[PDB]
């Protein structure tokens, strides 16, 4: 009374598959399938080399089953959803099928570090995962898109795509590696085309100054979309990966045309306006060295012209020929209070230039 | 033999 893995394997191809499918199995079927590894892995030569290769095999051809049942729906939402069913199951076998197979990982060499596992987490990545990828985000990007624009939608199908990026990266020294270049790549691709085509247009419709509020309430929209869609369990800096695409979409990319304005504000002394020029440009690297250039050269031909009506009239009443530059310089130090708070690096200008008027 | 309590083992830590 004798067995190979020619005989014993049409008996436990079946149960296989039964976890592959997470379908339910029965306690006899777990201790049989055990019992028949212990068989082949032993007693049979090339034994634990063929259940080896026939695990792959139909590994393979489940995961071939998954793609085909995920890409059955026109629907880029019920695709999604189909997607994440079929992984969350699967990344839930993969902590159950590896263990009636203790004795092949042991015949061919704990925890996740398994070779049947890598083997499953693998498959999934060779072949589903590589071959969809590339949909998967052109249909969830589409329900953000959407987002943007007054579609209410599941936002769990996004973050569920997302958090599955995250658990298919075996990779131990960079966890977040097929996350960083296509779940956070096309994100950021996707968020960069819609406000080059939905920004623009914000500047050709509505003036400049409403262009400010709009770059600012999107740069706050932006934000708390990123820290739902985005990675924020372990750090990494992408959502502020998306904020420094942002501000280059919509404030650096339009810097010339906002500090175009900074000149007049100040004169007709628009305070709530420079403020908000000051917390987009801020966001920009040397974007607010023009605008103190701004406030540097009116204080000075401010304090040049304001202050030659003197020395054809008050030259000999210092009592009056100082305390306009009491009021002068009271009419900056106030300026930069109301819009800038006093920022440290507009004081160094306010001083620069009134140093010049002296 | 013993393998009928690995057997065992694993299938109650997984169910
Ligand atoms: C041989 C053996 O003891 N295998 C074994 C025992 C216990 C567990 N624990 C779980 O599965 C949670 C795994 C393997």
């Amino acid at each position: 009374g004798s067995l190979q893995f020619e005989d014993k394997w049409d008996f436990m191809r079946p149960i296989v598959l039964k976890l592959l499918r997470q379908e339910s199995v029965t306690k006899q079927q777990w201790f049989d399938l055990f019992s028949d590894v212990h068989a082949v892995c032993l007693w049979d030569d090339k034994g634990p080399a063929k259940i080896h290769q026939a695990l792959k095999e139909d590994i393979l051809e489940f995961i071939k089953q998954a793609q085909a049942r995920v890409l059955s729906h026109q629907d880029d939402t019920a695709l999604l959803k189909a997607y994440i069913v079929e992984w969350r199951k699967f990344f839930t076998q993969c902590d159950i099928l590896p263990k009636p197979f203790c004795q092949l990982e042991i015949t061919l060499m704990n925890v996740e570090d398994s070779i049947v596992r890598k083997l499953m987490l693998d498959t999934w990545n060779e072949s589903i995962f590589s071959n969809i990828k590339n949909r998967l985000q052109d249909s969830a990007m589409k329900l953000v898109h959407a987002e943007r624009l007054g579609e209410a939608f599941d936002s769990q199908l996004v973050i569920g795509v997302r958090e599955s990026y995250v658990n298919l990266c075996s990779n131990p020294e960079d966890k977040l590696q097929i996350y960083r270049d296509n779940f956070e790549k096309a994100y950021l691709d996707s968020t960069e085309r819609f406000y080059r085509t939905q920004a623009p247009s914000y500047l050709q419709q509505n003036g400049v100054q409403n262009y400010m509020k709009y770059a600012d309430a999107k740069l706050k929209e932006e934000e708390k979309r990123a820290l739902r869609y985005l990675e924020t369990r372990r750090e990494c800096n992408s959502v502020e990966a998306l904020m420094e695409c942002c501000v280059n979409a919509l404030v650096t990319s339009f810097k010339e045309t906002i500090l175009a304005e900074c000149q007049g504000m100040i004169k007709r002394n628009e305070t709530e306006k420079l403020h908000l020029m000051f917390s987009l440009m801020d966001k920009v690297p040397n974007g607010i060295e023009p605008m103190l250039k701004d406030l540097e050269e009116h204080i000075i031909s401010a304090g040049l012209a304001d202050m030659v009506a003197a020395a054809e009239t008050i030259t000999t009443d210092s009592e009056k020929y100082r305390e306009q530059l009491d009021t002068l310089f009271n009419r900056f130090s106030k300026l930069v209070k109301e819009a800038f708070q006093d920022d440290p690096r507009f004081l160094t200008a306010r001083d620069k230039a009134y140093k010049a008027v002296v | 033999p013993a393998w009928y309590d690995c057997a065992d083992a694993a299938w109650i830590c997984t169910f």
